[PDB]
């Protein structure tokens, strides 16, 4: 990926990266919102 | 608060001042428009809506879109005036620093959000593919796998069109923005650090090595309470008349063969006396007046179309023989013929007795051959008639209405040519045509007592019941109750549960009372065990409560106590679950953890790192 | 916060102290007394003689309650004109007027009230707070017919449209309602009140205030409508949040922790409510239903036996080979209903009419196969019976049985299993007061009929016709042959598996929309569990495939799972045989829902938008039919 | 708010670009680092040698989440009487303590967090957060069976009444619980604490303080019960909103616009999970279903044939007039399983017993109906076979075949039909290792058996026998015959359609409780369409009816829909054959639903109150039985 | 004071002018304490 | 803050370090008065 002579990014295919799927870190973004209109007034 | 801002005109302060208050437009802070008062809840929700967008900020600013954040809280306006919905209610409500907004600016905001979410309609899919192609979440504990291996896998399975192939780093950082289990080194300093943002949101979604996670506890008891509420436990266990438009439910159709039935059990049939030695032949016209000749005889059967709760009938003849020495079913016709008369069908021997008659629809038959050698078989017929008491427009209370299905032809059939008194020997389907009437044992009714349906039915009467009968509605609502229990209850064979002890109490005071017959004392343990078995029997089959001669469910008091104790049993829960529930759930979770670890090990060995 | 206002008496205490706290009653805070409640709405009498003069405990009102009980007040105020036309509730309750803001120890128990010292907590008595909700709910009773009349004025002709804008002149639409609304409508009575209420709740309708010839918007719900309104690019935010939650709801029900388990699981945990099933013992292949015992045939043995019932009257019947019975043991109590209706059974000297048939239960050590004389039956009883009525059928000259309901329910605990060497069987055949010539009748039994078989136990399940306390979900995948399923029991683990894992299929289809032979985020876990199932070194001829091929296999396989979820259990299933296939897919459905972001499919949304305009086109076509028949001056 | 606390790098207030910020870290705010945390509840150890000294990221909690997590603690406090006996968690965690309020720029990206400064933002570290959620749900494990016991004490005898109030002396009921509580119940070891804990959560239970003989309410949930009680005129409040949204969940799931859409709609967005369907093959009129290609009746042509299976293992079978084969193309990959159990086939010279049958797949260019010889079959193979056993049936002197499950699943993705003229047909018939005589095998096929079908794909929608990826769901209204449906393929749109429409049907019934002819808010949608449509110049004589008629005529049609959904796709329905009315029917539902404001039917109120009091009448009846046979001293 | 049958009155259904009154409120007893 | 499967640890069971926690105490009724 490195498009520059000097790299100061995050080597995705580099070493030192960590992959530890844990229960405490169960992924989610924004499944649903309480957009009920009675509660929205 | 909530509503619309208000502005005063007159010098009145008293509540219920007649013309005190008038609406406040935008000008009272070109195009002057009214204003609305936002609430705290809506503000929280809409701000959370924005926070979805910045989950993908990197890919966005790479894609040169939406370079400045929406910032909902900014678009607001702050005033402290009268607020409410009705003037005569806002007049006694005056808040401080309420948030207000024009409808158009609010629309512009939500439209920006909506169109923004439109663009990422594919990038989200690609990220979902990335997180789902291999397990990036585990139920219990924690698993792990080297990053070179997993990355070498992704560059081996993601489709060539996937955006990750052309926009890697932003995809990676977005992944880490919601998955604490993936981290990226910071070669600037050389540090590894959680970057996931939904930290607290995932805590409730986690186990605790002794208990199940919170979310399924809360949600499962949610569904339990929802079912028991929607079942209307007051009505189902009532003790007085209830109008059918309340009691009734969407019903399911029924299957029948009229010839197979018992005439006395089925209250909705009349029959012409067997071996009466009377064979008369009568003629009826269609809706276009064409006269068809039909023959009747003893052994005929009909249906008493009065007191039916308007129905729809479709007949099916497939598989039946109806072959005859000089009367081949092939090429013939059958129809639904209505008979309207004052005379009971048991008293019909002549022609003019029949009163008014009509045929409503007819078909042609066909004859093929079957498994048995030299035997002919009729095709599938779907001849139907949907009944409504409005059309025939009953006037005289002594007027009677009978429906029959038999052969019809345009030539006078010799009676000796054929011996079937009808063709009701055929699988019949009967589907309710209305949803606001309810019957009982073939009798129409208007005011049922949901209690006294307990134990009032024999099994053959249950199979001979009409599709729109109160018994079936009772079954279905108690069925919802049965699930509610099953979601709640987990007590195994021969074990007391908070959903069986009402039966125990009803029995325990029943044993101590004074009535008909010898007394049979039992210790309390037997009573509890019995109640458990009976409740599990109800769970096995809802219809068994109404059954005559039931072991326990034959008692109305047992049923009432069960139904009512259900409500308290659910409502008094406190984020709790059963014991075997938790133990098995945790054990299974650990098993799945082992499975995931083994699989990711297969990956690590099948995709080496330098 | 919550809990109860706690007062301190310890007087030198900080935390966990033995006797620091006491309940705080309405004498401590006289403002929370029922003589000092503001009598707006007059719900408490002004006569001196009628007040209890007693004290009641006080309780704490939270953020959510005030923000909600106040929200209820608008339901009245949306219909405020009809109220004063009705002269009820001259003054709005204004809930925040019946509270008292205090600062003291607060909490459900004294232990955690003891460090929870807040400020300006709202406080109320059971009676004063009870009086409040009575005030509200009375008005709902008063508005009962108004609400029905209001709605039918709205749901008569289309007034909301999913997309864009339609139009209609006022004099047409007011004329339209004029003739078609019910005579007893409250609109006829008080028509201008019906006018004002719409504009409060519907922005489209607007009333020109005659004073200035002006017109503006009036709807109080402006913010909410936007959350329910489409943009021309995508579906509304409202249900995009809702159509996704139900998936997370359905998955929560299935409990993928269980259906992905690789360990024994107790039956009550795994069990689900069962459904009735149907069988025919006579045609049921003996080797497939491992619960049917059958005396062999062609031995020439033939005899009769006599067995009483609970009433003590004796009975006479026959026995011979070929006879099928059910092993009542280890069948997790069932209910048996057997309708002879539809069969012939006619014999050259024995018609079935008039006679009776019934259920027989047997008990012995000697297995049912060796039975060849009369003294090998041990214990016996006749538990039910019914008569036969034969009418005649289409099939010429041949009579048929009418509907029957021979019914019985096996219960172990009553039958009181004690001996490991026992054996219990159920038999149904012709029974009679007088004995029967063994050759006047020939049928080995009367099982040539239709039986219905419903479970009675709940938390106890069988697998392959045998009951077991523990069960492993994985040991079911791809082992029940199509035959073995049909010959199985109702209360079977497979059937218990088909339904419970079916709810996944509902969840997958409402979330994903993949067409034929293209991937999906739920098709992909399978797509991964293959490449590594393939790359390793093993038995057979290893078959290599591009990911473009590996993809489509799952993409089809996921479609097959939806249509018939019971395909996974089929032995030698095409793709879904592997447990790892099932595990990867089943686990991932949870993840694919947690990570959605208010997103619709690329295919889906356009169709909804395309649909929405057509309905808009339909409405305006309708709205002109009002114009052409109800013109305006 | 929400997000992550961002810090300014470099100088104070020098923030000008998104690249001039940085995520905070517990180093920056050391108060939120675990050597400082208030160890109340004793979670973190006290060894100075077991502590990380490693910093962790900081996260922001949301104001609507603290209210939720505080109440999580409230669950325990309903049991603290038992806890301190159990000697667990002596100090309630009081979540607020773990929080720390710092003010900074907060967001979920450095860009937007730049523009978003805030004051007094609570913060937490993920490790500390896990400790608190643990601290609660850990203790729940302890309460596992104390919870079960007391929930029994609540429900063994009626302690909640639907209406009014009921009474009985304590000293009586206690003797009963003493008489019935399981001997292993914790109550029998801890009566006093169990007594207190109940009185916490039940207003009626009221113990007496012996020190000065006072009895008072101890309910801490006096506000929750407020909205759970009924009034004297209407049902309770808590449920109507529960009841009213629950209909609104069915409608959105049913997606009203799609099922009332005039534009073309694709398959995978419309297709929904299917249902197995059952047919009989000989009995079907050949001119009804297109998927049945049958060689002309009474052909009387004899032609034997050799075929080879998937291993080439030869099988032999004959073809004759009346043989019927399935037109395998356009079948939307499907699963056929055939069930032959019951039928005889036993001819006079050729017994079924000990023979094999199987599916045969035919592939040729020549149309199948024109077949006369072996050069017209093209390519044909067997795909599965079974074995048949015989029994004896109700009709004496003829045997009967046992039950069979011949199966085969169809998928076009593997055959790869590449030329349209290439034609795919499937037959089921007898197969044997030896050629069979035509004079004996007079059966044209073996299609005289019940046959089951399940779709193996949820993206293919069939209409009128054929399959097309485009559907117009407006046209399916009233466009089928009863004959069409039973002949319809299992994945027919109208089958899927009524399933989508079923929820709409259900959602109505939850709302409406009207009787004959009774105009409802969900009836008048049709009434209007009848109003115009009567008046317009349609085909036929114009006939006029008054408004009351149009009400009831719509009223019958309404319920006629609710009673049964198949009437929307029925040729010549009373009204429903109209495409137009179905359109205006759905769009009525939403406005009806969204404009309800906390009320139910007038009939429902009068029924519920009279019904509910009967329980209160009944419950007292039960209760006074106890005081008699358990007398108060 | 308003002319229901007079001209000048605006009737114009917009999606953005969607209609609601008070469908439901969230009264879960757990969340009311 | 310790590495279970790391190095540096030592496993040297000895006579002088033979495990025991609390088998039994001397709680005679006569002894306790
Ligand atoms: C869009 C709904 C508009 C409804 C306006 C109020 C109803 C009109 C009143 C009907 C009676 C008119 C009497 C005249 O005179
Ligand atoms: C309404 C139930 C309140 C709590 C009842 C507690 C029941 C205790 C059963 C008897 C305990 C005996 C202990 C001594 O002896
Ligand atoms: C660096 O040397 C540029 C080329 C390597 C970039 C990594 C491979 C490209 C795709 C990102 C990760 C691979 C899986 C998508």
């Amino acid at each position: 990926g490195n498009a520059s002579s000097i790299v100061q990014t995050i080597n995705v295919t580099g070493d030192g990266n960590v992959f530890k799927p844990s229960a405490e870190t169960s992924s989610t973004a924004v499944p649903s919102l309480s957009l009920s209109p009675g509660m929205l007034n | 608060p909530g509503g619309v801002p208000w502005i005063a005109v007159g010098d009145e302060t008293s509540v219920t001042s007649p013309g005190a208050l008038r609406r406040m437009t935008s000008k009272d802070i070109y195009i002057d428009e009214p204003l609305v008062v936002v609430t705290e809840h809506a503000i929280t929700n809409f701000t959370k809506a924005e926070m979805a967008l910045e989950f993908n900020r990197e890919f966005l600013d790479k894609m040169r879109v939406l370079s400045v954040s929406p910032k909902y809280s900014d678009l607001l306006t702050y005033v402290d005036c009268y607020v409410g919905v009705s003037a005569r209610q806002a007049l006694n409500n005056f808040q401080k620093q309420v948030p207000v907004i024009t409808p158009t600016r609010q629309t512009m905001y939500v439209d920006s959000i909506q169109a923004a979410l439109k663009a990422l309609e594919k990038w989200e899919i690609d990220l979902r593919v990335a997180q789902t192609l291999l397990p990036t979440n585990v139920p219990i504990g924690e698993v792990s796998c080297p990053m070179q291996s997993v990355v070498k896998l992704l560059d081996d399975q993601l489709p060539d069109d996937s955006l990750i192939r052309r926009y890697p780093k932003e995809a990676a950082v977005a992944l880490a923005k919601r998955n604490g289990g993936i981290q990226w080194m910071d070669v600037s300093e050389g540090t590894v650090m959680n970057e996931a943002v939904n930290a607290v949101a995932a805590s409730a979604l986690a186990p605790s090595a002794s208990a199940p996670p919170l979310e399924e506890k809360s949600k499962l008891t949610e569904q339990a309470m929802d079912l028991v509420t929607a079942a209307e436990p007051e009505i189902i266990a009532s003790l007085v008349p209830v109008p059918a438009p309340v009691f009734a439910i969407p019903p399911k159709p029924a299957d029948y063969n009229v010839r197979t039935l018992r005439i006395d059990e089925a209250t909705w049939l009349r029959m012409i006396p067997k071996s009466m030695n009377t064979p008369f032949q009568i003629q009826v016209t269609d809706n276009t007046g064409t006269n068809w000749h039909l023959n009747l005889r003893g052994g005929t059967r009909v249906v008493n179309l009065d007191q039916i709760a308007p129905m729809r009938f479709v007949l099916d003849l497939g598989g039946k023989s109806y072959k005859e020495t000089s009367w081949d079913p092939n090429g013939k016709k059958v129809g639904f013929i209505v008979f309207q008369s004052k005379i009971p069908f048991e008293l019909w021997t002549a022609a003019s007795q029949i009163g008014q008659a009509t045929v409503v629809n007819y078909v042609q038959l066909y004859a093929e051959d079957s498994s048995f050698t030299a035997q002919s078989i009729i095709a599938t017929t779907s001849l139907a008639y949907n009944y409504e008491p409005e059309q025939l427009n009953k006037t005289d209370p002594e007027m009677n209405y009978y429906l029959l299905a038999t052969f019809i032809d345009s030539a006078a059939i010799t009676p000796t040519n054929m011996t079937q008194p009808d063709v009701w020997d055929a699988l019949l389907t009967m589907s309710p045509l209305s949803a606001g009437e309810v019957t009982v044992k073939g009798a129409v009714v208007s005011e049922v007592v949901p209690a006294d349906l307990i134990g009032s039915y024999t099994p053959e009467s249950l199979n001979t019941s009409l599709p729109n009968d109160a018994a079936r509605c009772m079954i279905d609502r108690a069925s919802k109750i049965a699930e509610a229990i099953k979601i709640d209850d987990d007590a195994g064979p021969d074990e007391y549960s908070p959903n069986s002890v009402p039966i125990q109490g009803q029995l325990a005071i029943s044993q101590l009372e004074t009535g008909y017959g010898v007394r049979i004392f039992n210790p309390k343990g037997i009573l509890s065990k019995i109640a458990s078995r009976a409740m599990q029997a109800f769970i096995g089959d809802p219809s068994t409560i109404i059954t005559q001669a039931a072991p326990v469910l034959s008692d109305k008091n047992n049923w009432i106590a069960l139904a009512q104790g259900v409500k308290t049993s659910l409502r008094t829960k406190s984020l709790s679950a059963g014991v075997k529930t938790a133990v098995s759930k945790l054990s299974s979770s650990e098993s799945i953890q082992n499975w995931t670890q083994g699989f990711l090990d297969k990956v690590s060995a099948h995709f080496p790192a330098p």
